[PDB]
């Protein structure tokens, strides 16, 4: 995954090319999650996947405190 | 004949096994820093 998108220069390989993510899939069949997922509740491909996952719980709990308070 | 020439096949394989290395030196080389040349690509591709 990095030099799919180190020569073919994808900085983020959500924008990685059709092809150059199938053919990754015909290599590597454990990425089916991380690129064709429609919402995944872990975010892909992110160095903070798992603090962005915390930070979700921080705000949705504050809007269901903040319009409860309401 | 023994003496003459058989000074100079020690001083022909001298050479020619010399030269020979110089051509793995160049592939051996470059195969770890092109694993550099992912990696400091990489870094940008964490951002």
């Amino acid at each position: 995954l990095t030099e799919a998108c180190a020569a073919e220069r994808v900085v983020r390989p959500h924008q990685l090319s059709p092809a150059a993510q199938t053919a990754l899939l015909r290599r590597f069949p454990a990425l089916e999650g991380p690129l064709r997922h429609p919402r995944p509740v872990l975010q892909p491909f992110d160095i903070a996947a798992e603090v962005a996952f915390v930070a979700r719980i921080q705000i949705a709990c504050l809007r269901a405190l903040g319009h409860s308070i309401r | 004949r023994s003496t003459g020439r058989s000074a100079l096949a020690v001083l022909i394989r001298a050479c020619r096994r010399i030269q020979q290395q110089l051509q793995r030196t160049r592939r051996a080389l470059f195969q770890r820093s092109n694993a550099v040349l992912t990696s400091l690509h990489h870094v940008r591709m964490l951002l």
